[PDB]
């Protein structure tokens, strides 16, 4: 099933169903593009690929054409490069001329192909079309005068963001793209929209004219405060953090990113702790050295020893950190290591890598025929994977159902019961989808980190856990085919499992600590009730919203875009935020921090540089340092047989997330509670 | 065509047959021909190539290239030879320039051409301030364009554009002092590499 | 002249001129820089390239500028192979940090399947 | 409108002014740091809005090449002023 | 590979301690000629101190080239066309070292 | 101007300031830019 | 003296591994059952050594070494790893 295929007398054997473009990307030339992303469909329209297939008189687009047999296309033709130059004339005829407006000055994608690939002098001498700016949202601001109408916007919102809101209205230089009556599209994945667009028509509003992309330098990162771990370039400008843009790896985001890590760099300038605070005589919080802080932490941290001494962590702090202040803790041997969000820890909770992770591969999803979803909302606890849920959904006939909590997805979605005793129910064996399940090959069930925060967690997974072992006992599927597993919505929790941090704040409620010290943490489930009176806690990390103004020393650390740090997904896989803007003032990171607080005590932790943790990384957890690889890892059945032994009940509650709307989803983590451009977001939504 | 310059193809076509002559005299000691668009020569040969075939040049008959323009280094990091240092010379009968390439890093140098042109006498100690290309048979090779005891030949890639030693005057020794480098404003470095493809004919193979 | 032979890793560590706190304490990249997303190139995906480690970048007092005392912050490095690169990166004594090209797999991109009789596909736009 | 500090610093048109324990005031005893009285902000609302039958207006500053480029500015809706974003003169429907 | 004039490590290290020999005939002169500051001893001890700072490399090669270096320098304070200033760039009494230990290396900055 | 006269706008300056070095009129530069990185200001009650 | 945490380090495709894997997949369960408050970690990863790194007070950090190491050998290891 080759196909040989000749591009100016080359010899590609491509597969049939393919493009001329796809055709031509084998070779390394590139047919020029508006209106066809890669991973949206087909649908020609800006007519910019036009060109010729050996002597056939009629120049034939690149995005439709299947490439059928020993055609030549020539692309560097006399009849190509003038059918492109008309196709530019004709998009620069009713083009307003606002290039020293727009925001994307080096990052327009008609620049640069008028540039490379257009005439010199346009012709047009009449007058342009003027289109009424819409009102979008907070997020994107939309000039529509000059959109293209090449319809990359519409595409994307009906099939993967799946909103059906943008759609063209009218026709000839009369028809515009956006909503025609005034609705504020405002859903998950709307500032996609502004990436796909290849003019500078909808832009960023937050990004607005803050910088230009030749300014702006380019490095690269993982994400964090949604546990997809996508691959980000930060475009920072003069040590200044500039844009937040998504990376292609086609595995945790092709090409898309959320619109909460992409619209809370805001919150990286605003509410942020840059110097040490101590608690003074009087009680207030004031600003001191860290000679002075540090010595402060360490002449009460020679003091209380033993397991009185514990530390919470949770939300956006590194695997670095975790190790540091493991090795921290453990040289005073306390393991009272939580974390903020609530894994179960009756049946292998630190143990075995298949309780916690995406077992199934992010890729993998495509490669399933039942999702089965239990608890969260995916369209708001990590987006993306419901993004690629999407792409499941259409590109292939998968069937999909939820479980607890009605919640409007993006799609139909097949919807049983609000309940966690139906999941007995399918393990026993008498609904409908054990028959709909016995019709099908692959599954896969999802446990999102939400239904673990309920009292029946251990029992959800215990039942889970039963029910999917019946699923293998109805489906014979293939061992390299693991079908358990669960996403979270904090990314440093499986970090912390990968470390061996206990889950939970059972420890913390178990024994109360005479000296916590809480790395991080700003979840609202643990404050001065739980405690003793003085109980001399730090703050060591960054935005300040709950954890520093009920804090004792505040030490403030790095940030997501500010060091060299590791950071797991729910797939695994681990990759590294790479530093882009340093730190403000003061602070430093946070395993430095760690460092330095364990040589102004009596301690001696051996690090001196990044690679010595990385080496210690390699010592404690030899998956932290593997880079872009899921770790294939497998035990499930002894998982099953440790579970099934375990004797828990649930009770009859409806289960459902904290993000049930949209409402709440603009608001987690302390960077989106701290910003002005995500408390815009709510204050759209809201009203 | 007013735009587009003219291009006469009789220097194409006596560039090659000299290419081609110069190629069959030394096939032990040429290993590149390029004549290229523009209608320049050049002859890209050995480390070992350089002495004869600029004696070749400079004393043949045919060639009478006496006088040689510069002596000139490109680093380009990606090969493992990093360093083309060229030698252009002149005909100052035949109207024609070479453009002698040949490769070096800084570890395998070259004999220069002092022996038989007297004008690099000058560029050897440029080129080896530069570039770090050390040369055989000089009379006294010399950094001359940095400073005395400016360590680091600056035109290497792997060199940075700010340096690493700058100057600053001290009241403390009476006397002008060396500081390590930092700047009141940054280089705002930018990326002007348009992402789509600029000439067709010019690509490489994936 | 006569030949030799050493077997040796080569280093030219010392004749860079490089301080020894711009060669112990960096790091580099390897690496194959992603596509600016609202562009759609390829050009700057086909060369790699190698950045530094980015330094602190400090506000000047005068008027706000960004002040450094990195002057390697500013390099970046085109190249054509990765085994170039690291070969570069061995003979200058950087420690470097190497991330694979993420090419783009080739999608079943069909016209034909974007109006289907009984599959979730359709398109409602056109 | 030149605005003054506690401390008697005009304030920058763009929002900028020194926080009263600011060691960067330094430069301005014995000096004078340097404000325009012509504000670019209070500078647009003297200007009157340009009722025009056009429905779609071109602008380019005033002199041809002198000014900004001829760029069409909509006027359907009647209800905000339809704004030149190179210059800020604000143009209305007649009707 | 093709080497430069020194063939192997033992003819390297010949002409090294030649041209070692030669800055130690070379340095009390520089400082009584140069109107110096610097004590002669002090200069032979920043020249033994400078050759220990490359003195951790194994090729013949890099070491003939930093002969050829050393070699330039040396004509360089022979001919008085290093002056005093240039000279005493080596020292760097204008800046203290950066410290070794962490905790100062944290307090003072974000380096590495 | 006696001839012919530029033209005036409302915004121009109807005196020329000399060059004013050395004098206390006298330019010196500033950022004119706000405070990029907002600091978290302490709470003004204490815990308990 | 006690243990805090065991943490075994494997590689699923070296044959070094195998009775360390093997181990893994016939009596984690009951080793599971006799201690259950002290976690006993498996961490996974390609191409490395099996190791068998034990976490016991104030930092101590026992290392063994498990390559070509069978299922007997292991659990001699994990024996003699519990008796201290
Ligand atoms: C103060 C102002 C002026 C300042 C002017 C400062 C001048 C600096 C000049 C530039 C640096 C200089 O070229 C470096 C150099 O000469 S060499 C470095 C390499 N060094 C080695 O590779 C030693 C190898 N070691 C051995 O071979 C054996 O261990 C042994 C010693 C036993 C042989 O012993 P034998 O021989 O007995
Ligand atoms: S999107 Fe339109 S206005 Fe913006 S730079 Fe490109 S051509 Fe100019
Ligand atoms: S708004 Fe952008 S993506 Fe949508 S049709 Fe217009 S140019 Fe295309
Ligand atoms: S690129 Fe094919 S029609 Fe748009
Ligand atoms: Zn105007």
């Amino acid at each position: 099933n080759l196909i040989e295929v000749f591009v100016d007398g080359q010899s590609v054997m491509v597969e049939p169903g393919t493009t001329v473009l796809q055709a031509c990307e084998k070779v390394g030339m590139q047919i020029p593009r508006f209106c066809y992303h890669e991973r949206l469909s087909v649908a020609g329209n800006c007519r910019m690929c036009l060109v010729e297939i050996e002597k056939a008189p009629k120049v034939v687009a690149a995005c439709a054409m299947p490439v059928m047999k020993g055609w030549n296309i020539l692309t560097n033709s006399e009849k190509s490069k003038k059918a492109r130059e008309g196709v530019m004339e004709f998009l620069l005829a009713n083009h307003p001329l606002d290039c020293p407006i727009c925001d994307q000055g080096g990052e327009c994608d008609l620049q640069d192909q008028s540039m490379m690939f257009g005439s010199d002098r346009s012709r047009f001498l009449e007058g342009k079309r003027a289109v009424e700016d819409k009102n979008i949202g907070p997020l994107v601001k939309t000039i529509m005068t000059r959109c293209i109408q090449c319809t990359r916007c519409i595409r994307f919102a009906s099939e993967i963001a799946g909103v059906d809101d943008l759609g063209t209205t009218g026709r000839g230089n009369d028809m515009q793209v956006g909503t025609y009556i005034e609705k504020m599209f405002m859903s998950e994945l709307s500032g996609n929209v502004i990436d796909i667009c290849p003019v500078g028509a909808l832009t960023s509003k937050p990004y607005a004219f803050t910088a230009r992309p030749w300014e702006t330098r380019k490095t690269e990162s993982i994400d964090v405060m949604d546990a997809v771990g996508s691959n980000i370039v930060v475009s920072t400008r003069t040590g200044e953090v500039m844009r937040i843009l998504p990376r292609m790896h086609e595995d945790i985001n092709e090409e898309w990113i959320s619109d909460k890590t992409r619209f809370a760099y805001d919150g990286l300038k605003r509410q942020r702790l840059t110097e040490p605070m101590v608690r003074n005589e009087k009680g207030l919080l004031t600003y001191t050295s860290w000679e002075d802080a540090l010595s402060r932490v360490a002449g009460m941290l020679q003091n209380f020893e033993g397991n009185a001494v514990a530390a919470i962590a949770g939300g956006l702090v590194d695997a670095e950190a975790l190790v540091a202040l493991k090795d921290l803790l453990n040289k005073v041997d306390s393991d009272n290591l939580c974390t903020e969000e609530i894994f179960p820890t009756e049946g292998a909770g630190t143990d075995l890598r298949s309780n916690y992770l995406l077992n199934t591969t992010i890729a993998g999803v495509e490669e399933a025929d039942v999702v089965l979803l239990v608890g969260t909302n995916p369209r708001f606890e990590a987006p993306l994977f419901n993004a690629r849920i999407r792409k499941s959904w259409l590109h292939n006939d998968l069937k999909v159902a939820l479980i607890g909590s009605p919640v409007d997805l993006t799609y139909r979605y097949d919807h049983l019961g609000d309940s966690p005793k139906i999941l007995q129910d399918i393990a026993s064996g008498r609904h409908s989808f054990c028959e709909v399940l016995k019709d099908a090959k692959k599954p896969m069930v999802v446990l999102g980190s939400s239904a673990l925060q309920r009292d029946d967690g251990a029992a959800i997974l215990v039942a889970v856990s039963n029910m999917v072992q019946k699923i293998r006992v109805t489906t014979g599927v293939a061992a390299e085919w693991k079908v358990m597993n669960i996403l979270h919505r904090i990314a440093s929790q499986v970090a912390a499992l990968d470390l061996g941090y206990k889950p939970g704040v059972e420890a913390i409620r178990k024994n109360p600590p005479k000296m916590l010290f809480l790395l991080g943490a700003d979840g609202g489930c643990i404050t001065r009730q739980d405690l003793p009176k003085d109980c001399f806690i730090v703050y060591q990390g960054h935005h300040g919203d709950v954890g520093a103004p009920m804090a004792d020393v505040i030490l403030p650390g790095a940030a997501y875009t500010e060091k060299s740090a590791t950071y797991v997904n729910t797939e695994g896989r681990a990759q590294q935020t790479k530093v882009a803007v340093t730190p403000p003032g003061l602070a430093r990171e946070d395993w430095k921090i760690i460092r330095a607080l364990s040589e102004i005590a009596g301690i001696t932790l051996p690090y001196d540089t990044l690679d010595q943790v990385r080496n210690r990384l390699e010592e404690v957890s030899p998956n932290l340092v593997r880079y872009d690889d899921i770790e294939e890892t497998n035990y499930f059945q002894q998982a099953s047989e440790l579970a099934k032994l375990v004797n828990q009940e649930v009770l009859a509650d409806p289960l459902v997330p904290p993000q049930l709307t949209i409402k709440d989803f603009y608001m987690t983590d302390s960077i989106s509670r701290a910003s002005q451009t995500m408390a815009k977001c709510v204050k759209a939504v809201t009203e | 065509r007013p735009t587009v310059r003219p291009r006469s193809d009789v220097t194409h076509k006596q560039l090659s047959a000299f290419g081609e002559y110069v190629a069959e005299i030394l096939p032990k000691y040429v290993q590149q021909v390029q004549v290229s668009c523009l209608d320049e020569l050049e002859i890209c040969i050995h480390p070992d190539g350089v002495i004869p075939t600029l004696t070749f040049l400079r004393d043949h008959t045919n060639a009478q290239f006496k006088s040689l323009a510069d002596l000139t280094a490109v680093d380009v990091p990606t090969r493992q030879n990093r360093f083309e240092i060229v030698y252009n010379l002149l005909s100052l009968r035949f109207n024609s320039r070479i453009r002698v390439k040949t490769y070096a890093d800084e570890l395998t140098p070259i004999d220069s051409i002092v022996s038989v042109h007297i004008a690099a006498n000058w560029y050897e100690r440029e080129v080896w301030d530069m570039f770090g290309v050390f040369f055989f048979n000089h009379p006294d090779l010399r950094r001359i364009l940095t400073d005395y005891g400016f360590e680091g030949h600056p035109f290497r890639k792997d060199f940075p554009l700010t340096g690493y030693v700058e100057l600053r005057y001290d009241d403390e020794v009476k006397r002008v002092v060396a500081e390590p480098v930092e700047l009141a404003q940054e280089f705002r470095k930018f990326d002007l590499n348009s992402p789509w493809e600029a000439f067709p004919a010019y690509r490489q193979p994936p | 002249t006569q030949l030799i032979t050493v077997d040796e890793k080569l280093d030219i560590t010392t004749l860079t001129g490089v301080p020894e706190e711009h060669i112990k304490t960096r790091k580099v990249r390897i690496f194959v820089p992603a596509r600016n997303n609202m562009q759609s190139g390829v050009n700057n995906t086909k060369k790699w390239k190698m950045e530094f480690d980015t330094r602190e970048r400090w506000e000047n007092p005068l008027m706000g500028w960004a002040s450094t005392a990195d002057p390697l912050s500013n390099m970046v490095l085109t190249f054509s192979a990765k085994e170039d690169a690291i070969a570069f990166a061995e003979k200058n004594g950087w420690s470097y940090d190497v991330e694979e090209k993420k090419v783009p797999k080739p999608k079943s991109k069909s016209y034909g399947a974007n109006f289907s009789w009984n599959k979730r596909t359709r398109v409602s736009t056109k | 409108g030149v605005q003054v500090s506690p401390s008697g610093e005009k304030i920058t048109h763009t929002g900028q002014v020194y926080d009263e324990k600011d060691y960067r005031r330094v430069r301005f005893v014995d000096r004078q740091k340097e404000v325009n009285e012509n504000f670019a902000i209070d500078l647009i609302a003297q200007q009157p809005v340009n009722e025009v039958e056009h429905r779609i207006i071109a602008c380019d500053g005033g002199g041809g090449a002198l000014g900004h480029p001829k760029v069409y500015i909509n006027l359907d809706k009647e209800t905000k002023t339809g704004t030149c974003g190179y210059c800020g003169l604000q143009f209305k429907q007649h009707h | 590979v093709k080497p430069i004039f020194s063939r192997d490590l033992n003819e390297a290290k010949r002409r090294v301690r030649e041209l070692y020999r030669a800055w130690y005939r070379e340095v009390p002169n520089t400082v009584h000629l140069m109107q110096l500051d610097i004590t002669v001893k002090q200069g032979r001890d920043k020249v033994r101190e400078m050759f220990m700072k490359n003195a951790h490399v194994t090729d013949p090669r890099v070491v003939d080239l930093l002969v050829i270096k050393g070699k330039m320098e040396l004509q360089e304070t022979i001919k008085v066309w290093k002056q005093r200033t240039h000279v005493m760039r080596f020292f760097h009494e204008t800046e203290t070292p950066r410290p070794k230990d962490f905790l100062s290396k944290f307090y003072m900055g974000h380096d590495p | 101007p006696t001839t012919n006269p530029p033209t005036a706008r409302k915004f121009i300056w109807t005196n020329h300031k000399f060059n004013v070095s050395a004098t206390p009129e006298q330019y010196v530069p500033y950022s004119t830019t706000r405070k990029k990185i907002h600091e978290w200001v302490p709470p003004s009650t204490p815990y308990k | 003296l006690g243990l805090r945490e065991i943490r075994v380090h494997l590689c699923q495709r070296s044959p070094g591994s195998q009775g360390v894997r093997d181990f893994i997949v016939q009596r984690y369960v009951e080793l599971k059952k006799a201690h259950p408050n002290l976690p006993i970690l498996i961490r996974e990863c390609s191409e490395v050594q099996p190791k068998l790194w034990a976490r016991y007070a104030f930092g101590q950090e026992k290392t063994v070494s498990l390559n070509n190491l069978s299922a007997d050998e292991v659990t001699r290891a994990m024996q003699n790893v519990l008796s201290g």
